[PDB]
RNA sequence: UAGUCGGGUGAUUAGCCAGACUCUAACUUAUUGAACGUAUU
């Protein structure tokens, strides 16, 4: 009843306030308001409260992310669950182990959330009855179960995507009630009094295709602010749609001449800081509308270049960057800086197409624009790896079959550590490839010097000028065989000192 | 491996008759503390600083059920199933992994000596000693492989990378011979040799450096 | 209610005998399963027994919740079926409902508390009586027992 | 460090003070029905 809500809703719960709120609001001139003052500002409050830390960022008084995720006979997992974190979460492991698996299921849960923003009771992406219930599962169903987080007051929103095997008489439903009431609130809230949206996004291999300037009659308006949630969890973001909204913004800046200052001008220079920031190569971005088709160039290693003169790498991170930043700042209108905006970022395979000393860079500059974006990525890297927290990976076994009941972390600190130890332990990898002849050469070196008495012979002899030959006289291995070399003639001519005055 | 001392029986452990009780009925904290002055909180077979650690059974109960609470088959052994399966080495990896071997093909670190059948590379692989012939090669190559001690990643790099942790060392002390006379040179080779008991690779740590 | 007790009659004793054996104590509160246990790492191979039962007593008509599935120990929150347990080991309201149950006393001392939210309070007072007796003497002992006594049963 | 527990103060669901805990790990729920507590009786 009423009482329950109100006492509930004073307690700080979001749900009982805009409960209270959508039934005093429905009497219009009866009891309750239109901003109810009490219970939809308490409602705005909750969803726009924060304060800006000591860094400098401001952080939400009540955060979003994903808690928790169980997959239950989901493509390979018999039934597993993970347990992301709040901030950042690396998933790793061989291929064919089910990272793709769960950043699919991952933004299969949140399209619901993206089309119940859009829409009232819209429908979002639902699992596939073709490919993903697993192969050999008995019962014929899939479930992906998943918990999210928005405050205190909203401690958990469970949602459910079920999906029964093709040609089976029984049918499982998708409770899906949850996220549908927290996008409700999120878009009737909106339309009362203008709040920060949050950033739904998934960047799968599907990206990185070929970008051409094909996009002209493109319908749907890309100022539009709702226009951020279109194909967001498609794989491949809207790389044109970027451009049209970038081209549109410098029409809008040079064609102009509450306080008299335009805001596309921010939008616009907010992008261009984020771009430059996070591209390493990348340095300044503008658009020429001289030579009167509208191009966007930026200066590559300090060459100006047009768009679709980038290599595959510095245009997919592009892409990506730009697209993140594009949504970031349409749907966060109120935000001094909208990357500091709330959301879920999911990013397939982050190292593609990037050079190792770009792979050491990547996490940290993501994470210096977005300070407030759960970013759940996977990885095939251990240079990705040594900048990353121990605490945020999530390892697959390297024997795992799918039956495996909760991810984990490695034993093994990560961060700041080599990239040899982390290739070893945690990609259980040799730093030294097996496969090859002449990496067995140092050991059959030293079983050579010690079959005989640390000393050289012809064959021992033979084998160390095949390593001088080999490897070189700068090389490391070389330096190792000449250092045993030296240490075993040490440890005899001391056993000599020691066995003649033995006996 | 490293040679392991035994001492008086626990007091638990007679206690119990097999067959008539399980396993997984007795008390593990009072069985371990006689598992670890033996040890020194490593592992019996690969010389790993025990983290995660678990009860090992030389003779698996399964086959032997007899050898079930006898403090000569218990053993201090890496790994645990009880903290999830993610362990391809030692006790877990004969248990589950390896199979078809034969207990007496494995050498006991309890009473054969380890040194003398086995060698530890500087460059982290372990292999039979020189001038191993017949039964006794057969049985260092069975251990190395049933407790995979060359095998999993993890234990071969970690090995590897600590015996070349010290290598400045060893090329260090035994560079200078000539410059010092028997006695003090002796002696530091002893202090070297005796601070790497603490260290986590008992015995690759000593073949480095001695003799 | 009792249907539904007698039909897990057979579940609930075989996952009563079946789990005093590793020292885990099970109650049931005819939807809630909870299974405690002072052994640690004992508690997570527990999911797929209550499957396998579930599978080879009912078959594929009753199943567990695996959204539901929630492990707890001491380091977080822990409360069975209404009841939050202390790192005392001890049952307790919460400190949520006691500051919530302090601040409609004090709201009727002042009389800013109107019919209902009084029955409320009274009836939520019996509850915490039942659950927890130290909170009504620490009650007493902070809004004097006169006005306890005013609000409370007289007779 | 978080997070959690909650003894006190607090016109009191907030803020603060003291203390404590940490299996990879709570998310507080549902009536009129059933049982429990309480009140009439
Ligand atoms: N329906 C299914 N049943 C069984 N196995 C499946 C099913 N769908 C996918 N798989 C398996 O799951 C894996 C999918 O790979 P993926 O999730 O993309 O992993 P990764 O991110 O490591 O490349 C493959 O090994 C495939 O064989
Ligand atoms: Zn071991």
């Amino acid at each position: 009843m009423t009482k329950q809500y109100e006492r509930k809703a004073k307690g700080g719960n979001l749900l009982s306030a805009f409960e209270l709120y959508q039934r005093n609001s429905d009497k219009a001139p009866g009891l309750g308001e239109m901003l109810v003052g009490e219970w939809f500002e308490m409602c705005r409050d909750y969803i726009q409260d924060g304060h800006v830390d000591e860094s400098g960022i401001f952080r939400p008084d009540n955060a979003f992310y994903l808690r928790r995720l169980t997959l239950k006979d989901f493509r390979r997992f018999s039934l597993l669950e993970i347990k992301l974190e709040e901030d950042l979460t690396v998933i790793i492991g061989n291929n064919g182990k089910g990272k793709t698996s769960i950043l699919y299921a991952i933004a299969k849960t949140l399209s619901w959330f993206v089309a119940n923003i859009l829409k009232e009771g819209g429908s979002g992406q639902r699992l596939s009855e073709m490919t993903d219930i697993k192969n050999d599962a008995e019962d014929r169903y899939s479930d992906v179960s998943s918990t999210f987080f928005f405050g205190k007051g909203l401690k958990s929103v469970p949602i459910r995507l079920s999906r029964s095997a093709l040609g089976t008489a029984e049918r499982r439903d998708s409770e899906v009630k949850p996220a549908k009431d927290l996008a409700d609130i999120w878009r009737v809230i909106n339309e009362v009094n203008t709040i920060n949206l949050p950033t739904f996004a998934l960047y799968n291999v599907e990206r990185s295709q070929p970008f051409n300037r094909n996009i002209k009659d493109n319908t749907g308006r890309r100022e539009e602010r709702f226009d951020a949630y279109s194909q967001t969890l498609g794989g491949a973001g809207r790389f044109d749609h970027f451009v049209e909204w970038y081209i549109y913004l410098h029409k809008r800046t040079v064609s102009d001449i509450s306080s008299r200052v335009l805001t596309e001008s921010v939008q616009k220079s907010i992008v261009e800081k984020a771009i430059c920031s996070v591209v390493p190569s990348i340095s300044n971005i503008w658009v020429e509308m001289i030579t009167g088709s509208d191009l966007v160039k930026v200066t590559n290693d300090g060459h100006d270049v047009t768009i679709d003169q980038l290599s595959d790498g510095q245009r997919v991170f592009l892409s990506l960057v730009a697209d993140l930043a594009r949504r970031m700042v349409m749907l966060n209108p109120l935000l001094e800086n909208p990357l500091e905006g709330r959301g879920i970022v999911l990013i397939d395979q982050i190292e593609l197409h990037l050079h190792p000393k770009w792979q050491q860079e990547v996490i940290l500059n993501l994470r210096s624009a977005f300070p407030n974006i759960q970013f759940i990525i996977t990885t095939h890297s251990p240079i990705v790896l040594s900048t990353i927290e121990k605490r945020c990976i999530r390892e697959f076994e390297p024997n795992d079959d799918g039956d495996q009941s909760f991810l984990d972390s490695p034993d093994m600190q990560t961060k700041g550590s080599e990239n040899a130890q982390i290739l070893e332990q945690v990609m259980n990898v040799h730093s030294t490839p097996p496969g090859i002849a002449e990496s067995h050469w140092l050991g059959n070196f030293e079983l050579l010097l010690l079959d005989n008495s640390g000393e050289l012979d012809n064959h021992s002899q033979v084998l160390y000028d095949q390593i001088k030959a080999h490897f070189g006289i700068d090389s490391i291995e070389l330096k190792k065989a000449d250092s045993l070399i030296r240490i075993n003639k040490m440890k005899n001519k001391l056993n000599k000192i020691r066995a003649e005055k033995g006996k | 491996m490293r040679e392991l001392a035994r001492l008086e029986r626990p007091e638990i452990l007679d206690q119990y008759i097999a067959g008539q009780n399980d396993w997984m009925e007795i008390d593990q904290s009072a069985v371990w503390p006689k598992l670890t002055e033996m040890q020194g909180g490593f592992c019996a077979y690969c010389e790993c600083r025990l983290n995660r650690c678990h009860i090992e059974h030389f003779r698996p109960r399964g086959k032997f059920p007899a050898l079930t609470f006898i403090w000569n088959n218990l053993f201090g052994s890496c790994g645990d199933s009880r903290k999830s399966g993610g362990w391809s080495r030692c006790g877990i990896y004969k248990d589950n992994g390896a199979g078809a071997y034969n207990a007496d093909d494995l050498i006991k670190p309890d009473e054969e000596n380890p040194d003398d059948y086995l060698l530890f590379l500087t460059t982290g692989e372990v292999v039979p000693a020189i001038g191993l012939t017949g039964r006794a090669l057969k049985k260092a190559q069975e251990t190395i492989r049933v407790f995979n001690l060359n095998g999993d990643i993890k234990l071969f790099g970690s090995r590897r990378t600590a015996v070349q942790a010290i290598m400045p060392n060893v090329e260090y002390l035994y560079t200078l011979l000539e410059e010092f006379d028997e006695d003090d040179w002796n002696e530091m080779l002893r202090d070297e040799l005796e601070k790497i008991e603490s260290d986590e690779y008992k015995t690759a740590l000593k073949h480095a450096w001695t003799f | 209610p009792v249907i539904s007790n007698f039909c897990m009659y057979e579940f609930d004793n075989r996952i009563h005998a079946a789990c005093k054996k590793v020292e885990i104590t099970y109650t049931r509160y005819a939807d809630d399963l909870t299974f405690s246990s002072n052994i640690p790492d004992v508690l997570k191979a527990v999911p797929s027994t209550l499957e396998v039962l579930l599978k080879d007593l009912f078959g594929s008509a009753l199943r567990l919740n695996h959204s539901k599935t929630v492990f707890s120990s001491k380091a977080h929150n822990r409360h069975v079926t209404g009841i939050t347990i202390n790192n005392e080991e001890t049952l307790s309201l919460g400190r949520d409902r006691k500051r919530f149950i302090k601040h409609l006393i004090n709201q009727y001392k002042y009389g800013l508390l109107d019919n209902e939210d009084k029955a409320y309070l009274i009836g939520l007072l019996a509850f915490a009586s039942h659950i927890e007796p130290s909170f009504i003497t620490r009650m007493n002992e902070k809004y004097s027992l006169e006005l306890m006594e005013r609000l409370r049963g007289q007779r």
